[PDB]
C-alpha cells in the first residue's frame, strides 16, 4: 500500500504532526551508547487512525471554502515512537529553515522562517512536558489533542501549549461537586501506585480541602496480583477504610487496580460503600466479570461527552483501498505502515476504540489552528491578506480569544489554553442482568442532576456527614487525615466544659458538683 | 573576557550569574532573553571563577594534557530562563547552524563536555537535548532524584550526592537529638514540593511525626511585596509561633527566603531550629543580616568543606559578560574568603573529570598526547570510567552516574575573622550514616538541647492512648487497681492480676493480697 507516501502534502502553509504512529520493542530500551537512529519498527494501530483523521479533517478544511479560500493548508506527520530521543529528533526538524534540514542558534529571530506553522502535538503528557518546553521558546504553537496532566496549563513556563481536551482538574471539579452535593463531606480516597494515581490524589486531596471536604483517610492500591509487597497493602487498606466509618470513597485508578481489590472483598465478605469512579475504572465491560459485584455498592462516575465523527470509518477504508491500487502512485516515517493489510486494519479496530473522542479531538485541534490562521489573515469570505507570509508568533496571538467550530460541537480556548467541554455523570446499574452505564446528569460548570433517575440500593440517599460542629456542653475531638472535622464528646458528670471555644473539660473542686454537659460547676 | 578561551578542545559552561524567579522563558521581542538585567548572583561568579581556575590549573599543568590547550567558552543560564539557547550554541557548527542529520556518529559540535546547570529543571531541559548526542554532561548541584534513571538521562553525571541522602542526613539529625515533632516549609516550585515528598516518605518511617507543612510564596527580594502577599507571610509566622513543634525544615529556592526572614524578625519571633536545605544551607548574602542571630539555631546540609590551595588569591555570543559581578563580589570576598570551598570543589572535581576522560581518550602519553577528532560520544563512555585523587579524595561515578562525596552539617556563625559556616558533623552516604558530631552552641537558656515532642513519657504503670493521626501525639492514663502496665509486652493496653494477686493504683506488677 502507498499509505506512508500519504502522509506528506504540499501546501501555502504547513502543520506538523507527532502521532503514537510506530514504537520499538523492548530489545530497544537498553542504555545507549552511540547516536545511532532509533529502530521504531514495531507497528501500532491506533496512530495510523489518529493520523488519518488529521488528513480528514485537513480534507474537508481544503475542500470547502468556508476555511481559507483560495489557498492551501498542507502537512507532514512524524511518529514520536513513544520515545524522547525520536520525539525530539522530530521538533527540532520542525523548526528548521524553510527549504533546509538545520536550525539556526542566533541571537534574535525577527525574519526566521521555521518549516512548519503549528504542531498538533505528542499523545502523552511526558513528551507533552519535554516538547512543551522547546515549542514554547520560539513561541511555536503546539496543540495537543490528548494530555489531559495538569502541569501544562501553566502559562508561565508553557506559554504556547493547548489542548483540545479537559484537564485532569475539570474532571475532579465535577467530583468535588458532586460531593459537595449530596453532603458527602467525610470521605476516603484511593489511588494507583503509578503517576496517574498518585497526581490523581494529589489533585483531589487538594481541591477537597480548599472547598471544605475532609479527607478520612488517603491510600494506595496495585494495579497487579503478583507480589506479596501489593497483596498486603490492598487487604490493609480495605482494613483501615473500614475502621475509619466511612461510607464514601473516592478511586483514581485503571480497572485491574480497583477489581482486584473488590474480588479480595468479595471473597471475604467486606461491607458496601459508596464509590466514585474515574472513567479509566468506569468502563465496565471486565469489571462486570465479577459474579457477585452486587456486594460492592453503588458506583458513579463521570465521563467525557463529544459529538464523535459520523462517516470517518467510510473514509479510513475508502483511502485504504485507494492506497492498495499500484497505480495511486500517480497521485523513513514508519518501515511498516506500508505492509499492514487492509483486513487486519477492517472496520473491528476502530469500532473497538472507547477512545473515539481522541479521534474528534485529533479532528478539532486541525480546526483550531485553521480558524486561527483564517483569523490571523483577516480572511474574507472569498479573499485572504496574503501580501505577507504569516509567521507562528503572529497565529500565536490570535489564538487566546478565538471560538472555532467541529461539526456540531463548537469550542473556544481559555486563558490557559484548555477547552471547555461537558461530562455525562453516570451510575453504574448491576440489577439488570445486563448491566448499564445509566445517564443521571450532567456536569457543564454545573451539575445538573436528574433526581427521579437515580438508584439506591435501598432506595435511601447514602449519607456520610462528620460534625464540623459541636454543642456548648461538646468536646470537638479532631480527626480526619487532615484537621478538619471533629466527632463531638459530651462532657462528663463531675467536670466542667468551660466555654465552648475551649477544647478540654476540667474537674470540679471538692465543693461544687456539676451534671453532665454543663459549662460550670455547682456549689 | 572572562567568558571565552581558545583550545584545541572546548568545555561548555552554564553557571547561574544572574537569577530572578519568575524570569522570562520565551523569546523576548523575537530576541534571546537578556541576561544583563535580572540582578546579580554572587554565588554563580565564584562557581565560574571555580571553572576557570581549574582550566588554568589543567593548562598550566604540563602532566595532565601535555601540549593540549584545553579551552572553554561559557554562558550564563538565569536559573530556569535562557534555556534551550545555549544548547543550540554548543551543538551548532561555526557558522551556528545545527544540521538535523538522520544519524550523528560522525558529528562534531563546537564543545566536547558541558560543566551542566546547577538547578534540576535547567538540568533536565538542557540533558533532553543532550541525550539526542550522548554528549557528555557534569552538573555539579542538581540533587533530584529523577536524574538517576540513566534510560532517560544516558549523557549525565553528577560530582554531588542525590536528594536521598540529603534527606536522610536530615532524619538521622533529628533521631540523634530525638526531635519526634517537626515543621516543614517548602516553596511553590518542584524543588520544594519534590523535596517535602520525599522528607514525607522518610519521616513516617522512622518515627517522627510531621506537624504540618506549609507553602510559601515564591516573593522576589528586590520587588517590594503587596498587602496580600504579606497576609500570607504573617499566616505563616503565626502558624509557626502558635505551635509546640520548634524544629523548622526549609525547603526553597535562597531568593524567595529573604523576604520570610525579615518578617520573621518583625514578627519578633525567637527560638527555634532551622534546618536548612543545600539550596541555602550556604549563603553569603542571607547569612548577613546579622540579626538572624537572635531567632535561633541555624543548621545546614551541604557538601563537605574541601580547602582548594591558591584558588582564594587567584579570585582577587550573547550572554558572555557581567558588569556588576566584579563589584558586588568585592563586598563579600573577605566573607567569602574565610568560608573553605564547598561547591567550588563539585565545580573543580567536575572540570577534573572532564580533563582526565580528555587525556585518557586522546590515547595520551606524558611525552606528548595525539591529538584527533573527538566525537563527544566517546568521551562520554571514557567519562563514565575515570577514577582518581584529587586532594586527598577518590573521584569516581557509581553505576548511577553519581560521585560519593560527603555530605556535611554546618552550623551558622556571627562572629566575624573566623568560618561562616562550621562544620558540626559528617555524614557519609556509601555507609549512609551520619557520624562525628561536635559541639553545637544552642540559644538556650544554658545551652542544653533543645527539645520538640507532641508528648511526654507517660509514667510507670501508665499506658498511651493516641490521639489525632500523628503516633507521636498520646495521653497517658494509669491501669487501675487489678490491672497493671505490663510494659514489655504492649504499652497501648493493660493486663489482669491473677486471682491472689491484686494491684496499687499506678503500678506495672500486682501484689499478693490477704
Amino acid at each position: 500500500l502507498c499509505l506512508s507516501q500519504q502522509f506528506k502534502a504540499q501546501g501555502d502553509y504547513i502543520l506538523g504532526g507527532l502521532f503514537p504512529l510506530g514504537s520499538t520493542e523492548e530489545a530497544t530500551l537498553n542504555q545507549r551508547t552511540q547516536p545511532n537512529s532509533i529502530p521504531c519498527n514495531r507497528f501500532s494501530p491506533l496512530g495510523l487512525f489518529l493520523a488519518m483523521a488529521m488528513k480528514m479533517a485537513v480534507e474537508e478544511i481544503n475542500n470547502g471554502s468556508a476555511l481559507l479560500p483560495g489557498l492551501r493548508l498542507g502537512y507532514d506527520l512524524f511518529d514520536t515512537c513513544s520515545e524522547p530521543v525520536v520525539t525530539m529528533k522530530s521538533s527540532l526538524m520542525f523548526l528548521a529553515k524553510v527549504g533546509s534540514q538545520s536550525i539556526a542558534a542566533y541571537c534574535n529571530y525577527t525574519q526566521y522562517q521555521p518549516r512548519v506553522l503549528a504542531v498538533i502535538g505528542p499523545h502523552s503528557s511526558e513528551l507533552a512536558l519535554i516538547t512543551g518546553k522547546f515549542f514554547s521558546f520560539f513561541l511555536m504553537p503546539q496543540v495537543s489533542y490528548s494530555a489531559s496532566m495538569d502541569r501544562l496549563s501553566d502559562r508561565e513556563t508553557f506559554p504556547s501549549f493547548f489542548r483540545t481536551v479537559p484537564s485532569d482538574r475539570v474532571q475532579l471539579q465535577a467530583v468535588v461537586t458532586l460531593l459537595q452535593n449530596f453532603s458527602w463531606n467525610w470521605v476516603a480516597a484511593l489511588g494507583s501506585d503509578d503517576d496517574y494515581g498518585r497526581e490523581g490524589l494529589s489533585i483531589f486531596s487538594s481541591l477537597a480541602n480548599a472547598r471544605g471536604i475532609c479527607i478520612a483517610h488517603e491510600g494506595l492500591v496495585p494495579q497487579h496480583d503478583t507480589s506479596g509487597q501489593q497483596l498486603g497493602k490492598v487487604l490493609d487498606v480495605l482494613r483501615q477504610v473500614n475502621q475509619s466509618k466511612v461510607q464514601v470513597v473516592v478511586l483514581f485508578a485503571s480497572a485491574r487496580a480497583v477489581y482486584s481489590l473488590f474480588s479480595y472483598s468479595i471473597h471475604h465478605g467486606l461491607s458496601p460503600k459508596v464509590w466514585v469512579a474515574s472513567e479509566s475504572w468506569l468502563t465496565s465491560d471486565l469489571v462486570m466479570t465479577l459474579p457477585n459485584i452486587a456486594r460492592v455498592g453503588t458506583v458513579l462516575g463521570f465521563l467525557q461527552r463529544g459529538a464523535l465523527l459520523p462517516e470517518f470509518s467510510h473514509y479510513v477504508e475508502t483511502h485504504l483501498a485507494l492506497a492498495a491500487d499500484p497505480a495511486f502512485c500517480a497521485s523513513q516515517r514508519c518501515p511498516r505502515c506500508d505492509d499492514i493489510m487492509l483486513q487486519n486494519l477492517s472496520s473491528g479496530l476502530l469500532q473497538n476504540l472507547q477512545l473515539h473522542h481522541q479521534i474528534f479531538a485529533t479532528y478539532a485541534a486541525v480546526y483550531s489552528v485553521a480558524q486561527a490562521l483564517h483569523n490571523t489573515l483577516q480572511c474574507n469570505v472569498s479573499h485572504c491578506h496574503v501580501s505577507e507570509h504569516v509567521l507562528p508568533w503572529q497565529l500565536l496571538e490570535n489564538m487566546y480569544n478565538m471560538s472555532f467550530h467541529a461539526r456540531d460541537l463548537t469550542l473556544q480556548f481559555d486563558a490557559e489554553g484548555n477547552v471547555d467541554m461537558e461530562y455525562d455523570l453516570k451510575m453504574w446499574v448491576w440489577q439488570s442482568p445486563t448491566p448499564v452505564l445509566h445517564t443521571v446528569g450532567t456536569f457543564n460548570g454545573t451539575l445538573q442532576l436528574q433526581q427521579s433517575k437515580m438508584y439506591w440500593p435501598g432506595n435511601q440517599v447514602p449519607v456520610s456527614q462528620c460534625s464540623r460542629q459541636c454543642k456548648d456542653g461538646q468536646v470537638r475531638r479532631v480527626k480526619g487525615f487532615h484537621s478538619c472535622c471533629y466527632d463531638c464528646v459530651d462532657c462528663k458528670a463531675g467536670s466542667y466544659r468551660k466555654h465552648p471555644d475551649d477544647f478540654t473539660c476540667t474537674p470540679c473542686n471538692q465543693d461544687q458538683w456539676s451534671p453532665e454537659k454543663s459549662t460550670a460547676c455547682l456549689p | 573576557s572572562d567568558f571565552y578561551l581558545p583550545g584545541d578542545y572546548l568545555l561548555g559552561g552554564l553557571f547561574s550569574l544572574h537569577a530572578n524567579m519568575k524570569g522570562i522563558v520565551h523569546l523576548n521581542f523575537l530576541q534571546v532573553p537578556m541576561c544583563k538585567e535580572y540582578e546579580v548572583k554572587v554565588i554563580g561568579y565564584n562557581l565560574m571563577q571555580a571553572m576557570r581556575f581549574a582550566v588554568e590549573e589543567i593548562n598550566n599543568d604540563s602532566s595532565l594534557l601535555p601540549g593540549v590547550l584545553l579551552g572553554y567558552e561559557i554562558v550564563d543560564v538565569c536559573y530556569i530562563s535562557n534555556n534551550v539557547q545555549p544548547v543550540l550554541y554548543f551543538l551548532a557548527h561555526e557558522d551556528n547552524l545545527l544540521p538535523i542529520q538522520e544519524d550523528y556518529s560522525n558529528y562534531s559540535s563546537r564543545v566536547v563536555a558541558v560543566i551542566g546547570p546547577d538547578n534540576s529543571e535547567s538540568v533536565m531541559t538542557v540533558a533532553n537535548f543532550l541525550s539526542l548526542f550522548l554528549l557528555p554532561q557534569i552538573t555539579y548541584s542538581a540533587i533530584s532524584d529523577e536524574l538517576r534513571d540513566k534510560v532517560r538521562f544516558p549523557a549525565l553525571l553528577r560530582t554531588t550526592p542525590s536528594a536521598d541522602h540529603h534527606i536522610e542526613a536530615m532524619v538521622q539529625l533529628m533521631l540523634h537529638f530525638r526531635w519526634n515533632w517537626i515543621i516543614v516549609l517548602v516553596s511553590n516550585d518542584t524543588y520544594g514540593r519534590d523535596n517535602g515528598q520525599l522528607l514525607g516518605e522518610r519521616v513516617a518511617r522512622r518515627g517522627i511525626c510531621i506537624a504540618f507543612q506549609e507553602t510559601l510564596p515564591t516573593l522576589q527580594p528586590n520587588q517590594n511585596m503587596t498587602s496580600e502577599e504579606r497576609q500570607r507571610l504573617v499566616t505563616i509566622v503565626d502558624k509557626l509561633q502558635q505551635s509546640t513543634a520548634r524544629v523548622v525544615v526549609v525547603f526553597s529556592p535562597d531568593l524567595t527566603l529573604y523576604h520570610f526572614f525579615n518578617e520573621v524578625l518583625r514578627q519578633n519571633f525567637t527560638g527555634a531550629v532551622w534546618i536548612a536545605s543545600e539550596s541555602w544551607a550556604i549563603d553569603p548574602v542571607l547569612h548577613n543580616l546579622t540579626e538572624l542571630r537572635h531567632l535561633g539555631t541555624f543548621l545546614g546540609i551541604t557538601i563537605q568543606s574541601v580547602p582548594i590551595p591558591g584558588f582564594s588569591e587567584f579570585r582577587e555570543t550573547c550572554n558572555q559578560e557581567c558588569d556588576n559581578c566584579l563589584n558586588a563580589t568585592l563586598s563579600f570576598n573577605t566573607i567569602l574568603r574565610l568560608s573553605g570551598e564547598r561547591v567550588v570543589y563539585s565545580v573543580y572535581s567536575a572540570v577534573y573529570a572532564v580533563a582526565h576522560a580528555l587525556h585518557s581518550l586522546l590515547g595520551c602519553d606524558k611525552s606528548t598526547c595525539t591529538k584527533r577528532v573527538v566525537y563527544p560520544w566517546q568521551l562520554l563512555e571514557e567519562i563514565w570510567k575515570v577514577n582518581f585523587t584529587l586532594l586527598d579524595h577518590q573521584i569516581f561515578f557509581d553505576p548511577q552516574g553519581d560521585v560519593a562525596l560527603h555530605l556535611e552539617i554546618v552550623q551558622w556563625q556571627w562572629d566575624r575573622s573566623q568560618n561562616p559556616f562550621q562544620s558540626v558533623a559528617s555524614y557519609y552516604p556509601l555507609q549512609r550514616q551520619l557520624k562525628n558530631i561536635q559541639d553545637i552552641s544552642w540559644h538556650t537558656i544554658n545551652n542544653t538541647i533543645p527539645m520538640s515532642m507532641c508528648s511526654k513519657r507517660c509514667q510507670s504503670g501508665q499506658k498511651k492512648k493516641p490521639v489525632g493521626i500523628h503516633v507521636c501525639c498520646f495521653e497517658c492514663i494509669d491501669c487501675l487497681p487489678g490491672t497493671f502496665l505490663n510494659h514489655t509486652e504492649d504499652e497501648y493496653e493493660c493486663q489482669a492480676c491473677p486471682n491472689n494477686e491484686w494491684s496499687y493504683q499506678s503500678e506495672t506488677s500486682c501484689f499478693k493480697r490477704q
